[PDB]
């Protein structure tokens, strides 16, 4: 099993940035591939992007692309968001997520089998 | 055998093999149950295992219904030829066969129902990804994701055929590194940009015994720290002699430690063994610069060199002994 | 089933493998979609790599179109070898093959459209020249370059079917010895003496983790350096010792020389 | 050939607890896989567990699941068989059989290749 | 469904003609009866080697053509376009050798059962010395410097002496040994 | 990336020699093959030829034939064109191009990734 | 290229004995196998024998087998033949050539490469 929490999420105001984070405990290893999901109020749950277990390799949602960038420190199991240029419609619930070596596509939040509790993230502008 | 023919025929004429079971309709429940006959490897290096198994399937095709005999049908095996199969393949195989000595491994059973049992004798090379950090006091977690290729969700349904009681032979493996501690059985619907597919996983955790290594790397590396610590019971003036157990103790120590490594994966992260090797070293190049420092001052602090010795005579191997006891209750 | 078993030996009826899509006509564009698997080995010493991936091709046989059915037509994998697949192959490749166990691993969905998708599970070995001046502070640039063997551009044309989005499974990859730094898609067309043909090209950088030869070379090779530096702590008059410090140190420093060299080309 | 000899049978009072043994002998490595039946006097022959050459892997019947468990220890040539919280239908004949390499199914008699005269096991309520 | 030439490749051990994703084979036609029929192919062809001036050698490795059941009664080969008919010498990339030339044969060559075509492609591979150097002459020339070093060391030091003797003249062995390990 | 810069280019007089150099820097090893192309001012892109990232192996175009040699020094990172009994028909812009590993043919200007801002040779 | 020089052809009496010898220089290697031929003034060219790189195999015509031996000495690069008990019938022009490692038949003096001009044994 594994188990995720976040960090970082609170009031910022448009344009400004913020960095979250989130830290994992347990089998790690076996749920290698990292993933962050965003919830707005009325919208669906987003997509924001996701990370290899080398941590050289990502992937990010074309609405998030170039205002943000996710990172990895195994040393610490521990994977960041930064989020530069904030806007109002970034404004959700940012969850962190684990998933299996083979779940099948990053996309898609069923594949995902350990969630952390999100963290809010709102942006006044 | 007429009457079979003619029935068989009938069955067959008009049976498209392209088109599945209920094609437009719901989707085909298929049953998976496997007999494990052995895993024959395991490699650290490849990161993958053998796998030898019988993989049997069922499902139920109502074109295949005969209601005038009252017995099951075991066909030839070259029926499957002329029948749908579940497309079912392994998700993480490098290379798997299908054995066909003498005639192809591949059975077809029949029922007046339209139930079909598919038996086909398979092995596997499944890649296996590896955490050697914690080596040679490691476990791994070895699986076989089973999924259908083309067919998703709307048109097949996987699960494993009685539960937990769906694979057998986990008792009959035997490997000379390692032992089976415990199996576990999953199903799933995983989602790709193409659809919804079934899973089945199929898990091993695999404990690996210590036996081999205590022979060929421990003993050799902890006999290599004593022999170090003989040079402490001669003589300072002895140069030339505790040069010898300095320098050969620290060269023997370098090529276990490449040695050890020559037999892994070129992972970029440091073992347990790794850690316990370069302990020996420090105790080893430490044992020299002991010697060496102490002969630096065999004339200038004669009293002190002399108590170096006799103090390094028993902390030398008290640290080493405690410090095993450390290592090996931290991975233990 | 008998009804749509009847449509599929119309649509069969007549149909010559021979044949591509619009014969005489323009082009037929066929859309490539990769989902990478794994990258299983990468060898320096015969300088390719072992790639494993879905390769899905899209395109459009009218020849192929039903109007009755409402839904998008799964077949069994066998009906490929009674239609016209395009004949993509590897450039660089050196051994590839397609998974049989159980069954081919290919899928073939229609559409009423006429627009066909046909997937293959594929294990490649593909050449990757390396440059290993830098080595082991490199870093390398393997490819799979995808191309028609027989038809030209005037026969065929391929593009990434999602542009930047037609590869996944690069955060898949996990490498003992790299990891993958970027990737990179790439359309071109090649001239070749027999005329011009459509190229795609997938492109990775490996950047190499040094943790393996800080263990087993660099280490090693520092320490051999300080313990010939020993010496010089004894006095001068100990003759026989200071030479076994620098005949054995000469020594093991040849052999490490060469036991780094015996794992590379 | 391979000898088996059993003992640990005896009389136990209902959620009771006692521990089977069996000791072989010869070419035990011939036939790695150990199994454990018991024979109640009305009842036919019943599979209660079986454990691998290893010793790790173990398979037991649902009735036996967890209120049994067998253990192996090869330095002695020795399976055991613990039996924890017993009941009066456990009451039975309990045998220790050893099964060839390649024999077919753990759960059916007909493959084991050696047994051992049984020890009895008696559970008053 | 065609009649091909029977062609095969005279000193190869293995070959085989690519599959993936279909066999790597092209048809092209030409209203004047014309086919093209083209082939991926990769070879492992036998290349006996003349080590006798090894490193400082240089080989010629070469691909027979010929024709297996037709005879020059029934077929004639020719390099279609003479000395151009071969592309991509420039394009092999080897670590340890260099393409310094290649030719181009037409032969006819005469067996038991008859006289049959062939075409004969050549290489001329040119070793660079680069990996022999780090591997064995450094290695060789730096022991026998080292075997020179007693001579600087008065004679009243004999055990000195004797290990400066004993292991140059080991590692020197070790030396002949591990480079003939690579060889035939 | 690559950027090439040539040199050597000037008036020669009929049956005189001259010698082009090719200076080359950035990814050198992902462009291995380099070609030499010539550029009259009636005329099209003309081939003359071509050389191997090792250097032994060569190409050329029969009407530079035997009257041009192309030499490489990877220690610097440079190809040489030399060429003597000058004609006429030779007088042109000439171009040094880097071809990919897997590129196609060497005879075609569309293969080739990139090239240099050519120097010009005239022979009277 | 390959350069095949004869020696010791000579009058010889019936019953006789003669060596003669096969000098070669260059590529050697290139064409491994040796041969002997032989032309008599009226009839067309007879094969001898012939002889492997290693030495140790060999191949004789009938009507010269048990009479003649092929010997070689790679030291010296040359191929001998000794022709003892000679007949009349052996007079002839006695050549000397080499062939290609991928030659084809031995019997056949189309598939050799290079020869050498003969040396003459005349037997009364
Ligand atoms: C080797 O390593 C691999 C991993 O790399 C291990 O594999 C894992 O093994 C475990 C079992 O040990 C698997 O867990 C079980 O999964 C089944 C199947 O789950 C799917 O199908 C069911 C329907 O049958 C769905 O209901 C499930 O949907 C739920 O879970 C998914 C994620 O799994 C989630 O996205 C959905 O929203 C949904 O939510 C619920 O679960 C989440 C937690 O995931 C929870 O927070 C929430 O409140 C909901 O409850 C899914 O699609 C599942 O049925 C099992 O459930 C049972 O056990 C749990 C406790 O563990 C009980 O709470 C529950 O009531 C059931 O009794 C398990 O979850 C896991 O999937 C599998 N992973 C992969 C990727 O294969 C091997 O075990 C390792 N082997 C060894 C020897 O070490
Ligand atoms: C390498 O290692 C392998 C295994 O690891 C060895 O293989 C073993 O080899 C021995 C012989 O050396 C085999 O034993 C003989 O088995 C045959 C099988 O007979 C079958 O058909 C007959 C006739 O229909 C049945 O009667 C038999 O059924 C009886 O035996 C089976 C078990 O074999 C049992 O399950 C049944 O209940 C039934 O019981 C009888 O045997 C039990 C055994 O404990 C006994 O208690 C009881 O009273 C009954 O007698 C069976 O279906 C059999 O014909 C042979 O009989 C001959 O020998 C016996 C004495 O041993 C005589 O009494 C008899 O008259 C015959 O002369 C043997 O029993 C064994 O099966 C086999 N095991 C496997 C798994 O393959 C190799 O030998 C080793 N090789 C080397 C070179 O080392
Ligand atoms: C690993 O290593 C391999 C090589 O070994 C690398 O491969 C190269 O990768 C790059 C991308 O990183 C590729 O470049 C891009 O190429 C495409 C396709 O180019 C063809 O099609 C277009 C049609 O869209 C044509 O216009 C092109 O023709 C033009 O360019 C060619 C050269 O590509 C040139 O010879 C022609 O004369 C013509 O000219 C134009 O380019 C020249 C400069 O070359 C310029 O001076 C002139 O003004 C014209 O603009 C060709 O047939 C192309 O579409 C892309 O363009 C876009 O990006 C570039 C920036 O790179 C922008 O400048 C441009 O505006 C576009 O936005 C790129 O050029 C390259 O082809 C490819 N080569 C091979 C052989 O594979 C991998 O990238 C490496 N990977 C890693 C991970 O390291
Ligand atoms: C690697 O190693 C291999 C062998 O191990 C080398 O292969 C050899 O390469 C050379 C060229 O470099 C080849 O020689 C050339 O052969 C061709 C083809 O010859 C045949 O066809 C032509 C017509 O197309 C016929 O005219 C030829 O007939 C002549 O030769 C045969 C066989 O020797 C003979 O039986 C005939 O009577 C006839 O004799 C003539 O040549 C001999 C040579 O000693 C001479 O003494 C005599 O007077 C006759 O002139 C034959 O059936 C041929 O066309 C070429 O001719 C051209 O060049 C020569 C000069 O070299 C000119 O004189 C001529 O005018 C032409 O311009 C060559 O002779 C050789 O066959 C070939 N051998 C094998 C076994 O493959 C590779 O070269 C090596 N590669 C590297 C890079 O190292
Ligand atoms: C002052 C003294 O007792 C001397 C005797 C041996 C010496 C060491 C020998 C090995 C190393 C050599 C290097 O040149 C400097 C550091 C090292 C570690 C030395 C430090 C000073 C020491 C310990
Ligand atoms: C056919 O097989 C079923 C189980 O699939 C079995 O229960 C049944 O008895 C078999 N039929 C006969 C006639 O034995
Ligand atoms: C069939 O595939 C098309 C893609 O061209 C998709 O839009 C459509 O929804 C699919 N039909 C069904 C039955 O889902």
């Amino acid at each position: 099993q594994v188990q995720l929490q976040e960090s970082g999420g609170g009031l910022v105001q448009a344009g400004g940035s913020l960095r979250l984070s989130c830290a994992a405990s347990g089998h790690t290893f076996n749920y290698p591939i990292m993933g962050w999901f965003r919830q707005a109020p009325g919208k669906e749950r987003e997509f924001v992007g996701a990370i290899s277990w080398s941590g050289g390799s990502t992937s990010y949602a074309d609405s998030v692309k170039d205002r943000f960038t996710i990172s990895r420190d195994n040393a610490k199991n521990t994977v960041y968001l930064e989020m530069n240029n904030l806007k109002p419609e970034d404004t959700a619930v940012y969850y962190c997520a684990a998933k299996g070596r083979y779940s099948g596509g990053l996309y898609y939040p069923t594949n995902y089998d350990y969630w952390g509790q999100g963290t809010q993230v709102t942006v006044s502008s | 055998m007429s009457f079979v023919k003619e029935t068989v025929d009938k069955l067959l004429k008009g049976y498209d093999i392209r088109l599945r079971p209920d094609f437009g309709g719901p989707p085909v429940c298929v049953g998976m149950n496997i007999d494990i006959a052995s895993i024959d490897m395991v490699s650290e290096v490849n990161m993958d295992y053998t796998l030898t198994m019988y993989f049997q399937q069922y499902w139920r095709d109502k074109r295949l219904a005969y209601s005038g005999i009252p017995l099951n049908l075991t066909l030839d095996n070259r029926v499957a030829d002329q029948l749908w199969v579940p497309d079912t393949y392994f998700l993480n195989d490098k290379k798997s066969f299908v054995h066909g000595v003498t005639v192809k491994n591949r059975m077809i059973r029949l029922h007046p129902d339209g139930t079909v049992l598919y038996g086909l004798r398979i092995t596997t090379t499944a890649a296996c990804m590896m955490d050697l950090r914690r080596y040679p006091l490691d476990e791994q977690n070895c699986t076989l994701e089973i999924e259908s290729y083309g067919y998703t969700t709307d048109d097949i349904e996987f699960y494993w055929r009685g539960g937990d009681k769906a694979v057998t032979g986990v008792e009959r493996i035997e490997l000379p590194q390692f032992s089976i501690v415990e199996h576990r059985l999953v199903s799933r619907n995983v989602v790709f940009a193409t659809g919804a597919y079934p899973r089945l996983s199929l898990s091993f955790r695999l404990k690996r015994n210590i036996g081999y290594f205590v022979i060929q790397t421990y003993l050799p590396c902890i006999m290599t720290v004593i022999l170090s610590q003989v040079s402490f019971w001669l003589n300072r003036e002895s140069v030339p002699a505790r040069t010898v157990f300095g320098v050969t103790t620290v060269l023997t120590m370098t090529t276990l430690s490449i040695s050890a490594r020559n037999s892994l994966p070129k992972v970029a992260y440091a073992t347990a063994m790794d850690w316990f090797i370069a302990v020996c070293y420090a105790f080893v190049f430490s044992a020299l610069i002991e010697f060496a420092t102490v002969n630096y001052f065999t004339k200038s602090q004669p009293a002190r060199a002399a108590k170096i010795d006799k103090m390094s005579r028993i902390v030398f191997p008290i640290l080493f002994g405690t410090f095993n006891l450390v290592y090996w209750a931290t991975y233990l």
